[PDB]
């Protein structure tokens, strides 16, 4: 009876933490894109060659 | 004289990169 | 005078390498 309640407590925490990781993923992809395309705009210390190469 | 203007350009580019990141974080 | 321009070239190359790694990490 104790293990059959521990098993339910594990299953519900599993289904909640999977959705929180699935939202963490999408919030983290946008941070990678922000950092990359914001750092690539600093290739104006050279000409447009330095812009396309960034 | 080429080495000194390349050294000053490197220091200027480092300062410009820091200022760009500082303004962009705001 | 050769020793001083080699010393300045070494210091300039060190600064350029640091600036390259700093921009590439961004």
């Amino acid at each position: 009876n104790n293990a059959s309640g521990k098993l339910l407590a594990l299953d519900s925490q599993l289904t909640n933490d999977f959705s929180e990781k699935s939202s963490y993923f999408q919030s983290q992809v946008d941070k990678i894109r922000k950092e990359a395309y914001a750092g690539a705009a600093a290739g104006v210390v050279a000409g447009p060659f330095g812009l396309i190469i960034s | 004289k080429t080495v000194e203007v390349v050294k000053n350009a490197i220091e200027t580019a480092d300062g410009a990169l820091d200022l760009y990141n500082k303004y962009l974080d705001q």
